[PDB]
């Protein structure tokens, strides 16, 4: 606060004050001298309390509106990410079979649970032990959901290759047993 | 005295996990079984045999230099 | 949280403009920030303005407001400057010493490593500052390697020959043996290495360690690595003993190692020992007779390059039992006749960069000339030994310094061990040269060995020199002297036996033209170190400091076993050559 | 959704040996004490959640005695008579913590702060009115 | 706060006021000795205020960033801290069962699987040399885990089965040393 128009008012008021004080004329002339500076120091109080409280509010307004801009940019970012995720995931829809089923609905509505039961081109089965494996995924091909599926890949809880010959009764205790087996819809 | 047993079992399974023993599903499963058995036990003699059993798992590896660590 | 590099006072303040970010005490960091353009200081969290959307990072302009840092504009009403009272506010502030002079640290942290004075100061500053300068130099070198442009295979003209397209906007690295490239192959979403390569002018001729059928899309980049901070000094403080400590010398030794026995004793008489072995003096023979003399000693043989360690292993197979020797190989084809990746044997051979943390009775560091202070620090950090034997010749070639452009690096500034060898003198010296004829030995002894190198062989009367300027032509990164090649052609026609010689030149393009015209095997002087040949033909090809360097000329002319012909362009070294002068046809 | 079945486990939980030693030096955790460690950080194998979903297995299609249930609804309605509530606009919501996860198809990109502060109050009101039909 | 100029101003004002009181001179003159005195705190009670705030405020900032420093280097050395704590606790526990195997591991003997506690299951323990064999294996019995295990198999490191009595002092340097002994609990 030095480039305010009244800083000259300090200049003149205190300059005259010190001049006439070092001169030491009388109090009869010092009354006006010590009242001019007295009203001056109040003038500064007014026009300085009118300014120094403005910078904090301007600064906080810039903070708030800058973070508002940041939030707005993040909004565009998430919009783009969401839309591209939808469009990339839809491209897997395999748009031939699902059309056949939806054409067969009375109005077009079909329960969701049968969409992967009739149209999905891959199956993965998790088996807890060899016994249940015998009942479901024995051999190089099996059946489920009124369809025939053919084995291609088997892994264990450690996501490492294990061959179909390795899953026997006696060799079983040497394997992790949330076994994963993936099969393809045979045609 | 069993309190010390449970505390050292806790620390031992902690270091076992930080040694990435968890990457072997069955090994980590057995170690977790042993830990849960020790903390729930009520007699001190069973705790000793369980803790040495699960410590054999640590001592079978080669990722912790025992001789340097045993500085006395 | 660390220690002052100038005071060793504990401090958690690192300069944010320094590439190595060294810990600097309040006084030292204040002096560094006020005396240099480095105005960034990093702490547990960086000394930067936490104002949203502000760029102020000068610590002289920041205040600790709230629990944060701010500039003048964004500061809260109650704050104090971080950089005041001749210090920068920080941690361990009460425990602070300061430095009277920080000029050396400022120079090291501000130099671009292009002047010889930079390396001179780096080798003559304090040990902590030596480590700091070594870290800064190697980090600067690694960063500068990144400034080069990627060269991609555009076309496969033939095998061992290629066509490369260079990236726009970046300089092309020189195509010589000092810049080893690595090939990357095109894949779906990542890249895979296809081994390390070197390149020369063809089209371009590529020399690969492993041969492939690489196609269009493969490119080559000079591989860089992380430069780890150094803690160990380049040299452990010297201790001299009155008796042999930690060693039990054998009571039966052969005459082949007899000339070294008492010398070997001095190895056990002092904490570390330094050896100067001129070419053909038996440096590896010394290193292995040290092991044979102390058969119960635990020894780590180490060197910067794989080739020196492989030579040590080759000697070990000759004299040391194979069961007690093992070669460490990081996960380049090298010695594979010792067991791989064994630490607890009796004799371990390893490179500096792959040395495990271990203790040894003796550590032998071969060929100290190529070493840097970084290598010395790494060896002293990894290996805890009762005795160290530094083998190598300061009169031989140092490690190339790519960033150096102004000034020449003297042998006393190669490293700490070389500095000791060139100021106080080597603790051990091999004074008998079994390789070169007496003329070459006399020349090198009067040149760099202070007339201390003696010749085992007599004069062969086959050492010749010729004074011929020729014509000097320049390529992008080399020099060619075709008239010197023509002089060599005329000499070969008039002396066909010299067709069994090996052509050695200080320029790779000179070697390429000599191989294309003469047909003789071609070697750069830098590559020729560690090798020996019966007949040598050397052409200086220039009169520059590179080709006129005393160490390089020593190495080049000490490759000959019987005869050497020097087509010389410099009058000084030509007059220094104690050879039989020949006339130009 | 993915091509592999991920397996999650639990960590042992860390031990404060300093407080334990200070406690033992104070005549605690000794034999024959009415105070003993009965609370711990247990661990689990690679099959925990899938071994917890077979606890939702224990639920069955159930009918309730309908007239009794209606009268019970009527009588229970009185225990919430002193209270008051109703719909509020998007400006009157108060959220405890905004740094909490959103869910499967949202956590991938941000936290609930981002979604509350990206969409305006009008959009929130529009979504609220959409969910009413 | 005694090293500030306003402290000197306070001292001068207080000395003047004390002189006025011990003198009792006038009633306006001592007012000028308090018109220019009570203000002498109005430029002493605040320059001694924001700096006093700064003292403790800087203190609270540096101690908190100390705390984050300790929290950030504390988690950077866990792999060694926990293992040293573990082995200190192990050595403090003082049980013969763990001591036997800890010595066996520190010198030459580590199992290849979890040691079973049932009296039927199997163990494989590696014996590096014959010296550890002397201490551990005495005939058909194997003392380990503070328990006895009957030996039914011992095979050297190149998969060639070797009988029990074959091993002794001077014929030991004829086999692949890292033997693996199969045993069954008693
Ligand atoms: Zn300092
Ligand atoms: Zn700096
Ligand atoms: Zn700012």
């Amino acid at each position: 606060f030095s480039s305010l128009p009244s800083y000259a008012a300090f200049a003149t008021a205190q300059e005259a004050y010190e001049q006439a004080v070092a001169n030491g004329d009388s109090e009869v002339v010092l009354k006006k001298l010590k009242k001019s500076l007295n009203v001056a120091k109040s003038e500064f109080d007014r026009d300085a309390a009118m300014q120094r409280k403005l910078e904090k509010m301007a600064d906080q307004a810039m903070t708030q509106m800058y973070k508002q801009a940041r939030s707005e940019d993040k909004r565009a970012k998430v919009t783009s990410a969401m839309q591209t995720m939808l469009f990339t995931m839809l491209r897997k829809l395999d748009n031939d079979a699902l059309n056949n089923i939806i054409n067969n609905a009375r109005d077009g509505c079909v329960p969701l649970n049968i969409i992967p039961l009739t149209t999905a081109a891959k199956l993965m089965v998790v088996i807890p032990d060899y016994n249940t494996y015998k009942n479901t995924c024995d051999g190089t091909t099996f059946t489920y959901a009124s369809a025939l599926w053919e084995i291609q890949q088997v892994v264990d809880a450690d996501s490492k290759i294990v061959q179909l010959s390795e899953i026997s009764m006696d060799n079983s205790p040497n394997l992790a047993w949330p076994l994963i087996v993936t099969a393809l819809r045979a045609n | 005295k069993m309190s010390d047993v449970k505390c050292t079992s806790v620390v031992l399974l902690s270091v076992l996990q930080q040694l990435r023993v968890e990457s072997s599903s069955k090994l980590w499963a057995q170690c977790v079984q042993l830990h849960n058995d020790i903390l729930l036990a009520k007699d001190t003699t069973e705790a000793f045999e369980k803790m040495v059993s699960l410590l054999s798992v640590l001592l079978s590896m080669q990722g912790a230099v025992d001789i340097n660590k045993l500085c006395e | 949280v660390g220690a002052c590099v100038l005071c060793n006072s504990q401090t958690s303040l690192r300069c944010g403009a320094c590439i190595r970010r060294p810990f600097l005490c309040c006084k030292c960091c204040y002096d560094h920030v006020i005396s240099t353009s480095h105005k960034l200081v990093l702490s547990v969290n960086p000394y930067v303005c936490n104002a949203p959307g502000c760029d102020v990072t000068d610590v002289t302009q920041l205040y600790l407001g709230g629990m944060s840092y701010y500039c003048k504009s964004h500061k809260p009403p109650i704050s104090f400057p971080l950089c005041a009272n001749g210090q920068v506010f920080g941690l361990y502030k009460n425990t602070c010493v300061g430095s009277d002079n920080v000029t050396d640290f400022n120079a090291i942290a501000t130099c671009d490593w292009t002047n010889a004075g930079d390396y001179i100061l780096a080798n003559t500053c304090t040990e902590r500052l030596k480590l700091f300068a070594a870290e800064t130099l190697k980090a600067t070198e690694e960063t500068f390697k990144l400034s080069y442009g990627i060269a991609t295979v555009r076309e496969v003209l033939s095998d061992r020959e290629l066509h490369l397209s260079w990236e726009v906007g970046k300089p092309r690295p020189p195509l010589n043996r000092n810049y080893v490239f690595t090939g990357y192959r095109v894949t779906k979403n990542s890249k895979v290495q296809i081994g390390e390569y070197t390149f020369e002018k063809g089209a371009v001729v590529y020399r690969g360690t492993t041969t492939y059928k690489l196609n269009v899309g493969d490119y080559f980049v000079l591989t860089s690595h992380t430069v780890m901070p150094l803690s160990a000094p380049t040299l452990v403080p010297q201790e001299h003993y009155v008796r042999i400590t930690g060693l039990y010398p054998t009571l039966n030794i052969s005459d082949e190692f007899s000339s070294n026995v008492a010398n070997y004793q001095k190895v056990g008489m002092q904490k570390y020992s330094t050896l100067q072995g001129p070419p053909g003096t038996g440096k590896s023979h010394f290193a292995i007779g040290l092991a044979l003399y102390y058969p119960s000693a635990r020894i780590v043989y180490t060197a910067c390059s794989h080739a020196a360690v492989d030579a040590l292993c080759e000697k070990a197979l000759k004299y040391l039992p194979i069961d007690k020797c093992s070669r460490i190989i990081p996960a380049v084809e090298c010695f594979d006749k010792f067991k791989v990746n064994s630490t607890l044997e009796q004799y371990v051979f390893c490179t500096v960069n792959a040395l495990p943390e271990t203790t040894a009775d003796i550590v032998v560091f071969d060929e100290i000339s190529m070493a840097t202070n970084y290598d010395l620090s790494v060896v002293n950090a990894r290996l805890r030994a009762k005795h160290y034997v530094y083998i190598g010749d300061p009169a031989q070639l140092p490690a190339p310094r790519t960033l150096l452009t102004k000034g020449t690096l003297e042998p006393e500034y190669f490293n700490s061990v070389c500095r000791l060898m060139k100021t106080i003198g080597p603790d051990m010296f091999l004074g008998t040269c079994r390789r070169c004829p007496a003329e070459i030995v006399d020349t090198v002894s009067a040149l760099v060995y202070d007339n201390k190198l003696k010749a085992h062989k007599d004069k062969s009367a086959q050492c010749f020199k010729m004074f011929y300027k020729g014509v000097i032509t320049h390529d992008v990164s080399s020099a060619i002297n075709r008239p010197q090649i023509g002089v060599v052609r005329e000499f070969l026609t008039r002396n066909p036996a010299w067709r069994k010689a090996v052509f050695i030149s200080p320029y790779n393009s000179q070697n390429a033209v000599a191989s294309k015209i003469l047909g003789l095997p071609t070697q750069t002087v830098d590559s020729s170190q560690g090798s020996e040949y019966d007949y040598v033909i050397f052409t200086q090809t220039t009169e520059t400091a590179h080709s006129c360097n005393v160490n390089r000329f020593n190495v080049a002319i000490t490759r000959a076993k019987v005869g050497i012909l020097c087509i010389m362009s410099d009058r000084d070294l030509y007059d220094k050559l104690q050879f039989t002068s020949l006339e130009i046809p | 959704l993915t091509n592999n079945v991920a397996f999650q486990t639990v960590k042992p939980g860390n031990f404060n040996k300093d407080f334990y030693d200070f406690a033992v030096s104070k005549g605690f955790f000794k034999e024959g004490s009415s105070v003993e460690l009965k609370h711990f950080f247990f661990a689990q194998d690679g099959n925990a959640a899938i071994s917890d979903y077979d606890y939702y297995r224990y639920n069955l299609p159930t009918m309730c005695d309908i007239r009794q249930l209606l009268f019970v609804v009527e009588v229970v309605d009185k225990y919430f008579d002193c209270y008051d509530g109703g719909c509020i606009n998007a400006n009157q919501v108060i959220v405890n913590n905004l740094d909490k996860s959103a869910g499967f198809p949202f956590n991938k990109w941000g936290k609930a702060r981002l979604y509350y502060d990206s969409m305006s109050y009008e959009d929130q009101d529009a979504l609220f009115a959409y969910t009413k039909r």
